[PDB]
């Protein structure tokens, strides 16, 4: 499963 | 349905939303029965952010609508997009992994 960061600092 | 409505309003706040979603699979009901779809789903939540102060969104929660918008058919990409544009005042709804 590749992931995505939704607003990360 | 049976799905809890989180809202990640910021109001003037610098804390990020602090979250990562992923690629998964979902199981939806279909005139042949139950069906694996895609799906989008809560990867984890970083300390800190208001994801995690929430209390209410958790690790493998499914993603179902984004502000209104059902996410059903959409990649990540775009759903990330999605959630990115309205990250002021962010509403999502999810299936509790649990």
């Amino acid at each position: 499963h590749r992931e995505m960061a939704v607003d990360c600092p | 349905e049976t799905h809890r409505r989180v809202r990640l309003l910021k109001h003037g706040s610098d804390k990020p939303l602090g979250f990562y979603i992923r690629d998964g699979t979902s199981v939806r009901v279909t005139a042949s029965g139950l069906e694996k779809q895609p799906g989008i789903f809560i990867s984890r939540l970083v300390p800190g952010g208001l994801a995690e102060s929430t209390g209410l969104l958790a690790v493998n929660d499914e993603v179902i609508e984004v502000n209104g918008i059902e996410v059903a058919g959409k990649t990540l990409d775009q759903v990330t997009d999605m959630m990115v544009a309205n990250s002021s005042n962010l509403i999502i709804t999810v299936k509790p992994a649990n």
